[PDB]
RNA sequence: GCUCGCCGGAAGACCAAGGGUUCCUGUCCAACGUUAAUCGGGGCAGGGUGAGUCGACCCCUAAGGCGAGGCCGAAAGGCGUAGUCGAUGGGAAACAGGUUAAUAUUCCUGUACUUGGUGUUACUGCGAAGGGGGGACGGAGAAGGCUAUGUUGGCCGGGCGACGGUUGUCCCGGUUUAAGCGUGUAGGCUGGUUUUCCAGGCAAAUCCGGAAAAUCAAGGCUGAGGCGUGAUGACGAGGCACUACGGUGCUGAAGCAACAAAUGCCCUGCUUCCAGGAAAAGCCUCUAAGCAUCAGGUAACAUCAAAUCGUACCCCAAACCGACACAGGUGGUCAGGUAGAGAAUACCAAGGCGCUUGAGAGAACUCGGGUGAAGGAACUAGGCAAAAUGGUGCCGUAACUUCGGGAGAAGGCACGCUGAUAUGUAGGUGAGGUCCCUCGCGGAUGGAGCUGAAAUCAGUCGAAGAUACCAGCUGGCUGCAACUGUUUAUUAAAAACACAGCACUGUGCAAACACGAAAGUGGACGUAUACGGUGUGACGCCUGCCCGGUGCCGGGAGGUUAAU
RNA sequence: AGGACCGAACCGACUAAUGUCGAAAAAUUAGCGGAUGACUUGUGGCUGGGGGUGAAAGGCCAAUCAAACCGGGAGAUAGCU
């Protein structure tokens, strides 16, 4: 029974980390979605 | 070289192994090795673009000489060796300033024979030189196919080019598969078969022996669905299609050749 | 060279505590509080000057910030850095 | 606290990942805890994570990512050169003891070691993005040497036993010591040294590669382990003091041999086999541009520095992934005794637990088991499930066979303990002393001691000696698939898929083909003994007729026919 | 030597019972197959939606798959309830 969700911070940070939105055209674009809906966490760092 | 197995075990009932036992046992020669990783079929992309490739032995990569760019200079073999990229075998030949350097291994090239490339090389085998110095109808291999260009014809293991004629600045060579093709005069080849006549007589006994060197399995487009094959579906063993490639396109004979640039080379093509 | 305006910045406060009074017993070493950044070199240079002290190593240790509920809300004291300053002989107050 | 019971290749111990204070102390019992709770992984407060050496960081790279310029693309953007990142790999150095309520290779005691800086002194050619070396590499097998460790004996301390006996071949406990430093072993590999030259190592090289000549035959490298020192130190069963009755205080004897021994280490070795088994820095060396008296390099001293981050705790789980204090999942490391081939299994050690509702009762019925007269598959869709067989040694073993198999076919016999052969043998180990020498960690000896199966004979006990756990049911005919394998995570594991093998077919390399608006990439750093597609599916004997339809290959007499 | 044999770790999942508001949204118990290899596993990476990958089952692609999930077109449309 290997549940779906297997964490590693690493495999964490480099997927959906900040700088990885932030590399992309379309990362950037979810950061500014999220500021809008006015998130705290923008992203996964924590 | 070409000895049967006994069928102590399925799947070694029918292996046939092809044991040419004057390879050197042991490592290559460092310096002319190299990474080479695999890559699964897999491209730029990373989609699979040639399928059934992909695992199998990690393998190094050799240095062979193609261009036999040293003139003048005799070489001299030491070792014939087991190149795992090829089917023919490789022959690290040192040279008199002092350079090795691997080649493919003709027929008869043993470890202390002497060669050397150039214009003033002798037609004994395992010597290269322009296909306008080799006398036509001889046997070559390792052939270019323009001049410098590196050797591209005859590489596999017991190949080779005939000269069968020369007209002018051109020569014509009927190839290992029967299509007759100008060659410039210039295209330097070497002279005589490749080594390793035996390769195509091993039988490989079992599926892992596909396996490791680098073969996944090929799944019949009969046994896949409509959606994946054009062959597929119906219920139990129907085909009524023409048989065709994964991509539509027929197969069982149609010519897909089309390049209009080569073909005024081409004298007679292959039967 | 460590300039005053910063080695006057580096001390916070004695950490006093069961452990700590052991240290200056049974080790003479003086458990402190100093600021965040404070390398090793900036501890010992700022208890030789501000104390006048000798001291013969700093093993500093960065303590994280429990995560203290206040009522309802969520609360989550500050990381601090403690250093266990090792004085020669000469003395402490 | 005593007794009982459970795990003990784990249900013990240490980690990584992940978590994030759950760690320790005091304190409270509302809620949380499937019950009560004084207790807790709960609430509240305080404390606790100490590093030149252990990880990270850092240096170097793999796959892979990004990518100045560049090429391509309606725009976004795609690809990619230099380059730059990216461990799961490569790169310097610390161990033992003690100590905390909670940290320890971090603190303290002792004993080290590493890499840089900076001077000093003395010798001095130094100098890199560049050359060369090394780093640096597989699978399997076979041993031999040793160690961890264990067992026994000795030695030391203690006891002489609640019930017959127990001054003895008696019982109990201990019998530990590291890194480092110095030797340089069992071993493994290499032939050394010198001079001369050389179209090769993108220049240069005094280095590597090469050709010789001389000259010697040994030199060199690797290396477990052991041995000495480290260490007359620590540790040490206990004893004597006092009590928070929880440990601090002091002292502390012996501290050895033999045998067995690893899956650990020599071994990145050796032997072999084909499937042919990273890179790059660190390190060594060589010169280039440059200085060349300098600078810089070397060695001895001296001192300096070694930053920052992590360090508590759980980690096969109540702390991580599963909504739960959830019979699930989770990578690595260590692995004691007896019996055992064994990491199985049984019982135990160190250690840790009794699984967070109990108390009774002793209905039906349900679940997990035990036993069963006579019969023995009559049950049933079906011997489903149970029952049964189950080990080692020797004898023996059918059709068929592709000569390997079938086969552990089938079947039969023996098995405990005691004694003798032989107060323990064959074997293994191997002491002293005796020599011999290139004297060593040497060699021949030489057999004390230890260890020690198996067998034969005789006796003896039981209903039963493979006595428990553990541990094949067997045989005949037949369909299908050659076989091993893969398969519908979660109702289908098959005859399906794959397969080796066979054939047809395409493909001459800017290969076909595929991914791509393209560039480009895979194919492949391959070259027709290669690559793709399709079908069939080992092997043996073979694979017959039909070219009308459809497709493909070619042909050109004519008919028809687009843009123009 | 072996895609050899028996058999633990390890991987898998053939049968049966239980469980079926479960201890568990696929497990437990007892047996079962492979167990030096077409093996297994840790870390990291690459491939993406008419697309990927597929020893091929329409299998898998985050408890979802004959076309994922999320947001939007969008208050789709519904002679139907």
């Amino acid at each position: 029974m290997k549940r779906t969700f297997q964490p590693s911070v690493l495999k964490r940070n480099r997927s959906h980390g900040f700088r990885a939105r932030m590399a992309t055209k379309n990362g950037r674009q979810v950061l500014a979605r999220r500021r809008a809906k006015g998130r705290a966490r923008l992203t996964v760092s924590k | 070289a070409v000895v049967k197995c006994k069928p102590t075990s399925p799947g070694r009932r029918h292996v046939v192994k092809v044991v040419n036992p004057e390879l050197h046992k042991g490592k290559p020669f460092a310096p002319l090795l190299e990474k080479n990783s695999k890559s699964g079929g897999r491209n730029n992309n990373g989609r699979i673009t040639t399928r059934h490739i992909g695992g199998g032995h990690k393998q190094a990569y050799r240095i062979v000489d193609f261009k036999r760019n040293k003139d003048g200079i005799p070489a001299v073999v030491e070792r014939l060796e087991y190149d795992p990229n090829r089917s023919a075998n490789i022959a690290l030949v040192l040279y008199k300033d002092g350079e090795r350097r691997y080649i493919l291994a003709p027929k008869g090239l043993k470890a202390g024979d002497q060669i050397q490339s150039g214009v003033d090389a002798a037609i004994k085998p395992g010597n290269t030189l322009p296909m306008r110095n080799i006398p036509v109808g001889s046997t070559v291999h390792n052939v270019e196919m323009k001049p410098g260009k590196g050797g591209q014809l005859a590489r596999s293991a017991g190949t080779y080019v005939q000269i069968v004629a020369r007209d002018g600045a051109y020569v014509t060579l009927r190839l290992r598969s029967g299509e007759m093709r100008k060659v410039e005069a210039d295209c330097r080849a070497t002279l005589g078969e490749v080594g390793n006549a035996e390769h195509m007589l091993r039988v490989l006994g079992k599926a892992g022996a596909a396996r490791w060197r680098g073969v996944r399995p090929t799944v019949r487009g009969t046994a896949m669905n409509p959606v994946d094959h054009p062959h597929g579906g119906g219920e139990g063993r129907n085909f009524g299609k023409h048989p065709v490639t994964p991509w539509g396109v027929q197969t069982k004979g149609k010519k897909t050749r089309s390049n209009k640039r080569t073909d005024k080379f081409i004298v007679r093509r292959r039967s | 060279m460590i300039r005053e305006e910063r080695l006057l910045k580096v001390l916070r406060a004695p950490h006093v505590s069961e452990k700590a009074s052991t240290a200056m017993e049974k080790s003479n070493t003086i458990v402190l509080k100093v600021a965040k950044d404070a390398t090793k070199a900036e501890i010992k240079a700022a208890v030789q000057k501000l104390f006048e002290v000798e001291v013969e190593v700093v093993n500093t240790l960065v303590v994280k910030g429990k995560v203290k509920r206040h009522g309802q809300r969520i609360g989550r004291r500050s990381d601090w850095k403690k250093a266990y300053v090792t004085l020669k002989e000469g003395q402490n107050l």
